[PDB]
This record gives C-alpha cells, structure tokens and sequence, in this order.
C-alpha cells in the first residue's frame, strides 16, 4: 500500500456543492509543488464533509509526505469558512483500515447509546488519539455538546430569531478576561492584589436554560428555556453502533504509516488499563475487531436510503450471525451511518469476531467458507451491496471532467461508458460507478428585492435558515470539567417537511416579524450527495474487473478504446491498482 | 525644451553643485519641471541644498513657482525646517503669504512643525498670521492642536 | 551556493512603506529559532510585494530549512493583515534555478495574456507539475478574476459607494450551508430527507451585473452593471510579456531534487506535445531557456510609467529581429519586471539565440552581440539600456543601527557614495543596488471635518483604498473552477489628482461628500522600495576594486570609508563578499 | 535527557481557569498524531499565560517534534481567542535551564530599568534569538508599548468609554494602502505614476494625544490627552532586574535541544561584538552568568506576595552575597518577577558569579561549601523558600480522572499530604509543587439591569476588560521599529473595589451609567495555577526517600496511599520517576 495523507474537514449544515466550492477547491489549488506525489482524489458530501487523499511513491518518509501537505495546505487556510476553521482541519498519514476496534458497552443497561458515546469522546478518545502509532481515531457516534433546540412559534411569539438566540448565547456564556485589582504597575504601598473574576463558561443545561433573551415593556423577562428545549446530546447523530444488539460505541484505530503494529496495539491496551479503574458503574471494553479470526461486512444502500432503512438491513445482518452461524461467531459490532465509504447515512459497517480456532473444526467453519456463505445469504437483500470480506485483479478507471462540462454532463457520459461496457461481457466483469447517484434536493432563492423593501438583511436570512435547518456551531462551554460545544439547531418537528420553512421569522430593521415565505420561493431539483475529485478536476470513478482469464492489461486497454468514444472534453486516467 | 532640462532636475535633486554651475553655463532652463511640476528651485529648497538655491536664484530661477498642486519653494523651505533657505528665498522676493490648493500657507507648515526661527523669519517678512486654510485653521490652531506652547506663545 | 529560503508576501495596493511596516518587520521579528542562518534580507515595494530571502549555512539541509522558516511564518499568520493573509504567503526554496521557461503564445491575435494565463491555469499548469521530475512550476501570470470597473459617477448619481459595492457582491455572490429536510436526529417515521440547497457562487459576468444594489422610491432598480463595467480579466496588471512582439503567458519549471535534467526537460516536451491538439487556434508552445539567453535591461526615469517603458522595449525587441536577425532566435520582453526592483518604470528583455552551430565567427557570439547591442542603446534618450551575459566585486551593507530612519541613511549612503567616488585609483562602479526616493501623492484625511460631517473614517478610507488600489472581495466560480473577484476603479476615474474630487463617500445622514470636502493633498518624497538586513533597515551598495587592485584591499577602503559616517551607520558585507 | 517541546502563550488580563478554558484545554485537544510522545504537562497562570510541555521518548529528533508540535497548533490557531493569537504563540525545543545570561546596565546611569528593557528588547534581543543554537531567550524586563492610561472621570465627563478610546485609536493610528496615481490597468497617455500615501501608523506620543475622540455640541474638540495619560511604557511591568544593586535589563539564553553549548556561546558573544559600537553612551555588557565559578538562588514566595515583598527577600539575598560573601562573589544578576518555575509576581532568581577559582583558596570557598552556607544564612527568611543550587527523589502526579473539580482535587491533595506526614520513616518533604488558592474578586454582571437600561454586555466586558487588565489594540511605529499599544486605567483608578463603581458605560440612549448600578461583587477563592497531565486536572507532588530509605520502597508507598484516595483520583509518575 503505497503512503497516503488525508485532509479532512467539516462544515455543519453544507450540501455536497457547497463543501466542493468553499473548501476543497480552495485546497486542491494549492496542492501542486509536493515531492513524490503520484495522485490526489477527493469526496465533497452533503453530510458537510470533505475528505482529499494524497498518495505517495513507496517508500516515501510519511512525516515528511504530512509536513509537506500541510504546509500547501496553510495557503488555503484563511480563504476557508470560519465555520470549518473552528471545527478543526486535519491532516493524517494513516493506513486507510483499521487495526483495531475498542467497543463499549454498558452491562448495567444505565446508560444509553449516547451517553457512552460521550463518555468515550470526553474521558477516552483523547489519550488514545496521542498514543504514538496511532494514525487517526474514529469515533462510533458523538461528544456531547449542550443542544438548544428552537421553537419557531415561541421565537415569533416573542419577536425573536435565532440570530437573537446566537447573540445572547455568546454574550452569556462568555469567559471574560477582566484583569486585577492592584495589578502592575501600582500605586506605590498597594498591598491589595486579586484576579477579577467575571462572566464564565455556563456548564449545565440549567445554566443555559436561564439565558435572558429580553425584557418586555411590563417587565416580564423571555429566558433561553422559553424558546428552546435544552439538552446534551451529540454534536451530530449521524453515528450509532451496536454490540451484539446492545447499545455501544467504539474508538475505529487505524495505524499511523510505517507504525508498528504489535507495539502499537500494546501501547493502546496499557493506555486502556489506565482509564478502566475510573469507569462509572457497568461500563465494560470489548474488543469487537483485531487484525485471522475476524471480518467484516459492507452494506450500502442508494443515497436517498434513511437511518431507518440502513438499520433494517443491518439488522438483518446481524440476525444472520447471531441465528445462522451462532456456533462460529463470538461477536458482531454494527454501526449504522459509518462505512468503507466514510460518513453517510445509506451506510454501514459490521465487525465480526469469530470463535477461537478450535471451536470452529472443518474448512466449512473457517472464515472463507462462513464470508462466502455470508455474502450468499445477503446476495437477495433488495437494493443493497451487502459483502462480507476479510480484509487485487480488478481495475480502478476515472472519468474525468477536462472542459468544465460540469456534473450533469459529466453523469451522461459516465452513462455512455457503463453501457458500452454492458455490452462486452467477454472482457469485463461488473463494470460500476464507485460513487453515489443524485438525489432530489430543495432549491430555495431568496428576492433580495423582496428582502430589500421590507428591510430583512441576508445575513439575518441565511443565520436563520442555516441555524434552524443545518445547526450552528455557536461557542464552547464547560460539562464536567471539559472544554466541548454548543449548538443551536430547530428541535426536529419544525424542520421536517417542507411547509415548515414559512413557520420561521426574521426580523426587519423596522422591527416587523416576516415569514421566510414573504422573500422567498422553492422547487424541487437534483443534485449530488457525493461530488468526487481527481488530479483537482470533477470525476467518476469506475470499478471493474477483467473476464475469466483475460489480463487486466487486455481489460483496461478496451475501456481505453470505449473511453475515446466519450464527447469532447471528457478524459480519463488509471489510479489504484491500475496505476502501475 | 532641453535634455539639459532633465539633468538639470536631478543634479539639483542629489545635490551636485558643480554639475549644477556646468549645466547652467552650457544653457539649461533654470524653470525646467518634472511631473509634479518641481523646478530645480523647489529640488533644492526640500533636499535641503543651499548653495543650489542661491546658484539658480541668480540665474534667474523663478521664486514663486508652483507645482500642480499650488505649492512654492518657499513652502517647502518652510516644511522641512530648511532655517537659511527659507531666508535667501524670502530675500528673493518668495511670497510669504502663497497658499496652495488646500489654503495652506508656508507658516502653516512652519507651525506644523514646530520650527519656531523659520516662524518667526517668515512673521518679519509680513506672514498673516491669521491666514486660513480651507478647513478654517490657523497657524494658532495649529499650535494648540499639537500641544506646542512655545509655539502658541509667539502667535 | 549556500541554500536559501524566500518568504513572498503581497499586499494589493500598499506602498512600501506599508508593506514594510505591516508585513516585513512582523515576519522578521518572528524568525527566530531557526538553525543555521547565516544573514536575512528583504525588500519591500510600492507594487505592495515583500520578499524576505534567508540564507543558511552550506551543508543545511534545504528542506529542514524551508519547513522551520514556514513554521514559524505560520504561527505569526494572525499577525498579518487580512488582506496579506487572503493573498497566500508562500515560502520556498529559492536558491535552486530554473530547467525551463516556457512561453505560451498567440500568434492570431485572439488573446490577450490575461486569456492565454487562465489558460494555462486551467488547463496546462497542474498535468505539468505532475509530470516526471518536475518540482516547482511558477505560473508568470493569473488565472482570471471577475473584474468590477467602478464608476464614481454613477455611483454618486444613486448615492452608493465602493463601501455598498462590496456588500452587495458580499451577500449576493454568497454560498452557505443550509441544512436539510428531515436531517438528523429526525422525527421517527420521516421519510423524506433532502438537502437545502440556497444561494449559490455567481459564474459569470451577466450574474454579477444583476447583483442588486438599490430600489430607488420610484420602485426603478440599481443594478451593479449600472454602476460597473464588468470583465473577465487578471488578478494583478503590474508586468505585461510579449514574445517577438506578440502576447505571452509562461510557465518557470523546476527540477525535483534527485530528478534527471535531461530525462525531465523531454517529459515536459512530451506532455505539452500531447496537449497541442486541444488548444484553441493561435496558442503555441515555445521554449526561451532550457536546460545562450541573454539579457537586456530597461530602466526609466523616476515616475515613468508603462507604457513609455513598453515603447523603449519595443525599440530593443525591433533592434535584435532586423539587425541581429541571423543571430536572435526570439525577444521575450517583460515589462515591469527588473530584478533590481519591480515597477512601471523598469522591464528586461531576454534573448535567445540561435544554436551555435548557426552562429559562425565571433562577431555573431555573445560577447559581440551585447557589445554591439549596448553601443545601439546608448542613442536612447530617457532611459537606461544595456545588455549583458551572466568576482571582482563587492557586496556591501549599509545599515541603521540606531533607529535613525530612510531620510538619514540615505544621507549616509551619499556621504559613503561621494567618498568612494574621491578614490577612483581603488573604487570602480561604486552604487546602490535599490531605488531612489520618487515623488509620492500625500492625502491628509481631517478628522474633525470627517466628524462634524458625520462621514466615517473606515468608509473613507475604504472608498480610497477600493478604488485606486483595488480589493479582493470574495470568490466565485468560472466553468466550475473557484477563482477571485475585485472591485477597482476603472482606469480613467484613477489616474491624476483631480480624479480624487470625483469620489463620493455617503454620510451617517445619508448626503454625499466629495472627498475635497475632508481632505488635503501635496507632493513629497519617499521610498518605492525600502530594504533590510538581519532585520535593520539598510542599503545595499555594489562596487569592484580598481584594475590591477585586488577586491581585499578595495574592501578594506570601503570599511575606512565606512568608519567615518554618521554616529549610528553600521555595515556587513553579504553575497560574495560574505 | 528525553526532548522536550514548549507550547507559550498569553492572553493579557486573563485569570488561570479563563486562560485554561479558552486556550490550554483547546490546544491540548488537538496534541493528536504526534509520534513518539511519552506525555504533556500544562500551567495555566494567573499571569494571563500558559506553557505546555511536550516530553518525546528517548532518542526522539527534536527537530521532527518540533515540526509536528507546530503543525498540529497551527491547525489548532482558528479555535483560539483572537486576543491570544494575536500575541503569538511560540514553540520551541530547548533546554529548561539558562546557557547565560546577558546582562545590560548604564554606567553613566543617564537610563532608567525600563529604557535598559526597551534597548535591550528592541535592538538586541532578536538578533540573539536569531542565533543558531539559541533555544530560547527570555528578556529581563519588557519592550515599551505605546501606554493609553485612560481617567474614568474624563470619559465620563464627556461621555465616552474605553470602547469608544479603542475604536478612536484603530481608525486613527492607521497604516493604509491607498493605491497609486496612474496605476496598472491605466489609460492610454499616462505620464505620471506615483504612490497614494495617506494615514500612517503614529510614531510619537504627541501624536497619539491629538487623536480625535470627539467634536462637541458648541464645536470644541475632545483629544485623547484630554482623558488619558500617554507615555512610552512597557507591555508589562512583571519582571524587573539589578545588576549589583543598580538598574539592568538583560536576556536569559536557553541552549537549543542538541546544540553545542560552546559553539553557541560563541556566536551570541560575536553578534553582541556588532551592536556594541552602536549603543547609546553609558550602556554595557555585562557576563553575570557564563556556565565552577557560577550558582543560582531561587526565591519562591507564597502566592498572593508583592511584587514589593518579593524585592525585599531578593534585596536579603543581593546583600548577603555583597557583604558576607564579597570576598568570593563578584556579581549578582537578580531577577523579581521570574523564576526558576517561570514568571510570577512571588518568584525571583538571583544568577551569582564568583572570583577566579585562584582567588578562592580553601575548600571552604568553593561552590559547594559556598551554596551551603548561603542556604542556611537563607533558611530563616519569613514565608520564602529562598535556596542557593546549580543545574533527585521522587516527581508524583495526582490526577482528576472523573470530572471531580479542582475543589474536589486540592481536598483529595490535602488528604494524601496528611497521610504521607504520618510516614516520616519513609517519606520526607511530601510538599506540592504549586500554589495555593488565593481570594479573588469575583463580579457578578445582572443581565436584566443591563437590558432594562440599554447597557450593551460587549461594552461593559470590554470596558472592564481593557480598563483593569489592559488591552493590545493595534501597533504603531518607534523609531523605525514595529511595536504594541496599549490602553489600560491608569494605576490609582484600577486599586480597590471602590473604584469598580467610578467606570461608566454608555447605554443606547446615551446616558452614562456607573458599573455600581448593574454589577455586584465578593470575596473567593480560586486559583492562580492550574496545572494539567496528559490532558486532565493534575496537582505535582514532590517528596522523597527518608534517610536510610531507597526511592523505590518511598515510591511503593506513595501508591499505597494513592489507592485509599476519594473515587475518581487517580496518580502517575512524571519526570525522575517515569
Ligand atoms: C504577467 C507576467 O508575469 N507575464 C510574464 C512574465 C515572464 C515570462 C517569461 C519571460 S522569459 C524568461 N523569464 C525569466 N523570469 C524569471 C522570473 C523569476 O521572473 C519572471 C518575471 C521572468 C527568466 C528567464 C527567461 C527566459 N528565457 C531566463 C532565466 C532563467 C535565466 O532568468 C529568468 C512570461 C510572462
């Protein structure tokens, strides 16, 4: 596996386009001017994140691979989103798999999925990430940040939006810098010195909760609880896993390049062993994933596929090994919206643990026999590439872009290049786009002469729309000694169906409450969940694999004859184990 | 007219005397200007040149020249705190009073300054010292602007 | 060569002294903790460009040098001004010279070279990098950016500013995170979850001319093209190129350490081979240098401006295509480039000669060629041109050791300079290395007019700042690739004084301003390009000893000479004489 | 030794927890994928600082570390108050001791300590910093700022607060790029290019009192000396030093992880040999500390000591070495404000330099009988650890596994600290390594007064921020030198709790309303230095082996007791014991 590093980011709230236009085009400019760097793909999605993978010549010194990446990446920096800066960009040099998984369970059943996922994020995950070795953590669901969850009904009620909301949160919970009493320099003979202490970071739901929005005329005062419900949980919920049908979660481990594994994974064990004594009740480690003993099962739904949906297919997964092959399966660790695709709420992964060696007798029981039977067993699931795998011969095409054609026509072409390879079952073997179809997405235009006439900034339009829809990132506050964040978002009920955008006000410079209705106008249209990159230009990747007893040589010299009937402006290259 | 001219311009600029006294015997014009419209005699008063000054006044250097935005020799004398300038151009018949496009006045910029001998030159030599520039200021304005009490004292 | 690392920063529409006291002194002072540096030097210039070189020991290791100098550039980053910050400030290795220059041209008169470079941007410059051994590829030019031309009396006319120019494109060239129906955490049982898709980036100059600014009373509408010319165009205007008379774009390629020359000289031959039959008509790929170019430089007087320097380069392009025709291969004539210094009034022309073997006789080398060519030159009147190929001379510093400032310095450099110029039997060619002090535009904001007038002072100054210097506002997207927007005047409302009268700031009371109203303006003189050593201001001086003297003992008379300039004038020697 | 890399930043008028919520926390969340780290350890002070220290396994290279420590930050840089970024943060691989100590004095004495620190700061020290081998370098004293000391009863007299002073001082110590006349794209015909220069950074006190605050009804003129004091005075007045008795500044060196101790020497003593010449009449090098021949003495004060009584202990100290020891002791360096666990107005380090070893014959008057006896003349000074030592027991960390609270953990110390007193057999000096709460001032802002009567919360935190702690505005210029403004109260309205109650605010309807009618306040206590360990709340604990005794059975011990602590506190070894 020749050396990757990977940058990765987040914008809470983006579509695919967005992330694609706003952050990885402003960081793939700049990647040019790096020694041994043989090519660099990218994933912009509408989870709001984007990931670009830059892969080096064997044998390149990683830190010095990551040093360079980084240091192109400082260039894009200050032309990025502020909203993405404060989420905190990374840059690693990992192995794409996992070495391990550490799960988490409760016993007791005393806490829930969520309330494990915090622990592990807040008391855990920190110590692990610093372990020498380890390359990047993945944790499976979310810290907890304080959520304050609107209500459009009592926020027009009282002449509030959720930019009223934002401001009176970073005015309240606030830590204020406010010097001394008889700091230096003195009065000469001051014998009096003392820190001020004033304003500091809330740290309860309570604390929140009493936030004064504003005083009315009477006398009466709005407080924060009156307009929002307020809780802890995730800083998102796109992430939950499962431990034998138990609520869990986990720390993914992947080793950094070049790493030693045997130490690595030791380091890790003693680092666990410190934390153990100080568990709360119930809380238990296992160890669902060691790298054989052990594999994993894929699934993938269509994009457009719900959590409930993933889940369902999941569950059937995990109710195949729990029933089916109870006697070779020790333990199966299920987590919904987290995959070999990355994040997305139309994916999962389950780890398997087998038996010991001696309790599975015959080749029937052993892990190729059981992921062939799996991968039989899940071959009928409808609308759903579900495999079973432990851990060479196809090849790895990309679709490239080269005229600024643009998505759509870039689709079309793709298209062509399927369907002419349909046709020569004698070369090629399931030809497939690696990527995910477009989706139906709601196009909303803002009148700025609508909003001009009624005095309705967009800055005030868009916090609004952003913030109820998509969730804001807001500032940091204290829960139980640690630094974590703060996010105000619509409480799910108002921010479901489309009608609901008219339920939301803002205010006018006049000081007028307007429905979102009065300056704006939406339809249905498609877009991608999922805009890929390469070499810094919009492409498709394409799986494939040579026919029975054809080279991959023969096979991809034919889709390099197909590729050249493609229109103008549309190109390709071999990346992967095509490359060489 | 002259390449002469040209040469003339940034000898004065960089202080070459006798490049000066070369280029005016084999006949420069002393009045040549550049861009701005700085004749040597406007070169010489802010680069500080005083036997430069004297050299072109003699030669018939017009005193009261003005560049595109109305100032003279003598402002700019008067600015820099150039004490012996500002006298041979006043002897040279320079118009103490000159404003230029702003209303400002080479006493102004004196008070500016505060280069209270050039002040007290140019007063002698009939300055208004209640001359205005085109926001209402006065060189008192000024002193009391910059907190200068020397300065207000003699105003 | 003892390697060196150059730090480059841009400030678009800064003077020198702005750049230096803004951006080269923060850097400088944050330098620190950095193995083997021998000396450090900047230049800061009136183009709004700072380059800081530091130079190591021989035997550093260029990489390890290169990372902790942008490790340390980085940490003082939030020390910067934005707008220095949004520019990229890039840090290189510098001490390593080109494998080729490459000319893009058209030769059909389509294009102009701000076309030709987006070209090159978007379509050639990155499958060059990527190609075997290449390491660094300078593209000498832009990508497009969206042009905003404004218009000071339309916008007076309508009561507008740059101010709410640069709003407008700010809220209506805009792309932010919406969210989703259904997201998560969901109502349970929802089935339809979608994306929210709101106001999307502006690709093209129709888009950005509906940019809505105002409704008047009567209900009629200020659009942004009725108060702009708008156009595709560069991102900066500063150097204009020209290959044998015809528009030139350019790509500076370096080898990669470790790679082959030869090997990586024909690769780049190859790709550009390969990309040859989807250019449009007219471009053509030529080679100027690559791994007998020589030079010509242009220097004209103080103030002078492009288009005189441009008509002096044409002269030297014209004098090697018809009198040295059998020996000039091309003329790449840059204007606004000069490597003592960037600005209008300088340019270089580069030759390239034919091979060799077609060269026959002396009188058709080098030597002979640039001496012919100097002599022709010397008839040319109001500027400076010589011709020349690539020790005796000194490399000598002069520095301010005590805070005494440019105006004294540059008296002590005189006094050193007219010094050396009374021992003629030692000292030959004793001069500067920068620029000299040039006449400068004074504006005084009044901040009681201002006041009383209720104008403020950011709009002020953002008004003067947008449209004489130009600003980066934000990004939009071209054919699907992100690129910059500005906002400037257009040319003629930003050429001479009295187009400073024709700008209008709108008061806290909604009346219009005329800049006259709160400002005055005179002539005086400062410095288009300040420099500093081991992060003092200083003055490079060169000079060579006297025939049959040895450079040792003509150093030793500079250190005598040296020694008797004002209290608080040091020096260093640098370069060659380090 | 095993490498370690420091993390310093600072955050003016900052309290410990605010300084470890907004930035030690942050950046220490973000320490991830660093190879080769062994552990990290954090102060948060009451100094408006933090130091973090990173300790990389054995065999590390300093540089790589280093290197990914930088990285990692500068990813972590958007997370942090602009207040703190804008200081700078560094990173640095250095030795935790001093190489030497560069001392600077005025013989003539014609400059005053804080003249010597602004010398030294603004003409020596970066150049030393510059040095290769040069780890770090700790400045004895401050570099001047520009120092606004604003009087609540001049803003309230005219209706202005320090927010309205910062706003005045940003927009009118300016440095602003304006453009050119004739600049590029230009018109057809231009003859004239030249610079726009318009407002500049102010260089000079007179000119930053006649900034503009305001025009009054009858048009009379309200400038900033008419509300505040304005002065050149340092960013911080927290460490002063003496050579001998008489004023000094100077800077402590630290030796860069892997550099040659010698070689570096050499270097700093060549790079003071150029600035000598230039140094204003009366100032002199003096060599009070060159590592025989050279010891230290700590003085450690409780928290919540003086500046004042600290200067006494040191003056005790200064004077035992100048009188009892005059025969041995050629000079002492003394330093208040630092010490050997950095800055603090209750630390001091004395450096003392002895007479050739040939003059001190006897082995009674050798270092080591030297530093005994020195210790023992100390060991009765009231409330002070004051010792005499050169540059090992045991290094404990109890840590707040459970989100227990500092509270919760100093109880948890007290009680591990009663137990290990009961063991006098085994264990000896079971002490702390930090300190003690202290009372601070704790103000409590009502949100609803401030609402009902217009009051902004950005301008009351601001204006009690900026006027009791102090705040960076922007910088200005000092003789030719990029440096820090100020504004600050000044010191006789910033002394008691009485004088909260003179600052006004500005509400919306413009009435000034006095902090008393909005704010309460009391008495309590909390700390001056928190202390972190691999990422969680920690207390440092010190102790050793009773006589007769090995480390080992001491350190057993100490985890027995350990294990009897409330639930959620665990421990670690550190440092020695690791
Ligand atoms: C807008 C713009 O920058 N246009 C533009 C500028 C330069 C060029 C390339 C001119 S050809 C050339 N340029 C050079 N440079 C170097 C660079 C650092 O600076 C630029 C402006 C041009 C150098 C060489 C040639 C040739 N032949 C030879 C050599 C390597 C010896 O010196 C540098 C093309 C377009």
């Amino acid at each position: 596996a020749p050396p990757a590093v990977t940058i990765s980011a987040s914008y809470p709230g983006a579509d695919a386009k967005t992330v694609q236009d706003t952050v990885t085009q402003v960081i793939e400019q700049n990647m040019n001017g790096i020694d041994n760097l043989m090519y660099m793909s990218s994933n912009s999605d509408s989870t709001g994140t984007v990931q670009i993978t830059l892969t080096f010549e064997s044998g390149t010194d990683a830190d010095i691979a990551q040093v360079q990446v980084q240091n192109k990446l400082q260039l894009a920096m200050p032309l990025l989103p502020q909203e993405v800066q404060q989420q905190g960009v990374s840059v690693e040099k990992s192995s794409s798999s996992f070495l391990m998984v550490v799960g988490v369970i409760n016993t007791d059943g005393t806490m829930t999925q969520e309330d494990i996922s915090d622990y592990v994020a807040a008391n855990m995950k920190d110590a692990i990430s610093r372990t020498s070795g380890v390359g990047d953590v993945q944790l499976f669901g979310s810290q907890y940040a304080m959520r304050i969850w609107m209500n459009p009904n009592e926020l027009n009620k009282f002449q509030l939006t959720p930019v009223d909301v934002i401001t009176a949160i970073k005015a309240q919970n606030a830590q204020v810098a406010a010097g001394q009493l008889g700091g230096t320099p003195p009065v000469k003979g001051q014998q009096l010195n003392a820190s001020i202490i004033a304003q500091t970071r809330l740290t309860s739901t309570e604390e929140f909760g009493k936030i004064l929005l504003k005083v009315n005329q009477d006398g009466s005062r709005v407080l924060l609880r009156d307009v929002a419900k307020i809780e802890l949980g995730g800083e998102n919920y796109d992430i939950i896993a499962e431990f034998n049908g138990q609520p869990a979660s986990g720390l993914g481990i992947k080793l950094a390049t070049g790493a030693n594994a045997l130490d690595t994974a030791a380091a890790i064990r003693a680092e666990l062993a410190k934390m153990e004594p100080f568990f709360p009740s119930g809380l238990k480690i296992v160890y669902p994933y060691d790298t054989q003993g052990v594999f994993m099962t894929m699934v993938q739904l269509p994009a457009g596929a719900t959590q409930e949906r993933t889940q369902k297919v999941l569950n059937e997964v995990t109710h195949y090994y729990l029933t089916k092959e109870k006697n070779n399966v020790e333990s199966v660790f299920a987590v919904n919206g987290f995959g070999f695709a990355g994040r997305g709420q139309n994916t999962g992964i389950a780890f398997v643990s087998l038996k010991d060696w001696a309790d599975r007798p015959g080749e029937e029981n052993k892990v190729e026999a059981i992921t062939m039977r799996a991968t039989r067993a899940f071959s009928q699931i409808k609308d759903a590439m579900v495999f079973a795998f432990n851990l060479a011969t196809g090849f790895d095409f990309e679709l490239i872009d080269q005229a600024g054609l643009g998505h759509e026509k870039l689709t079309q072409a793709r298209n062509q290049l399927l369907a002419e390879a349909a046709k020569h079952p004698d070369m090629l073997t399931s030809v497939r786009p690696n990527g995910l179809e477009d989706t139906p997405q709601f196009k909303i235009d803002i009148d700025q002469e609508k909003a001009q006439a009624l005095g309705v900034s967009i800055n005030d339009i868009n916090t609004t729309l952003g913030a109820a829809w998509g969730g804001s990132y807001v500032n940091d506050f204290i829960d139980r000694g640690r630094v974590k964040k703060v996010y105000v978002m619509s409480e799910a009920k108002y921010r479901m169906l489309p009608d609901d955008i008219g339920d939301w006000y803002v205010r006018a410079a006049d000081g007028q409450m307007v429905p979102f209705s009065a300056f704006s106008s939406s339809r249905w249209e498609y877009g991608s969940p999922r805009l890929e990159r390469y070499n810094g230009l919009p492409s498709m990747e394409i799986l494939g694999q040579a026919a029975p007893g054809k080279s991959t040589g023969e096979a991809m010299e034919l889709m390099e004859q197909l590729a050249s009937k493609l229109p103008t402006g549309v190109g390709y290259d071999w990346t992967g184990m095509s490359y060489q | 007219g002259s390449d002469l001219g040209k040469k003339l311009l940034e000898a004065a600029r960089a202080g070459r005397d006798d490049e000066v006294r070369i280029l005016m015997a084999n006949g420069a014009d002393v009045n040549a200007a550049d861009v701005v419209g700085w004749t040597p005699l406007h070169l010489a008063a802010y680069w500080g040149h005083l036997e430069i000054v004297e050299v072109l006044l003699k030669n018939g250097a017009d005193v009261n020249a003005y560049d595109t935005l109305g100032s003279t020799p003598l402002h700019l004398a008067a600015h820099f705190g150039h004490l012996e300038i500002v006298e041979v151009l006043l002897k040279n018949g320079a118009d103490v009073n000159a404003k230029d496009d702003n209303g400002i006045t080479p006493l102004h910029l004196a008070a500016n300054r505060g280069h209270l001998e050039i002040v007290e030159v140019l007063l002698k030599y009939g300055a208004d010292v209640n001359a205005q520039d085109k926001f209402g200021k006065t060189a008192f304005d000024i002193s009391i602007n910059n907190g200068n009490e020397d300065l207000a004292e003699i105003l």
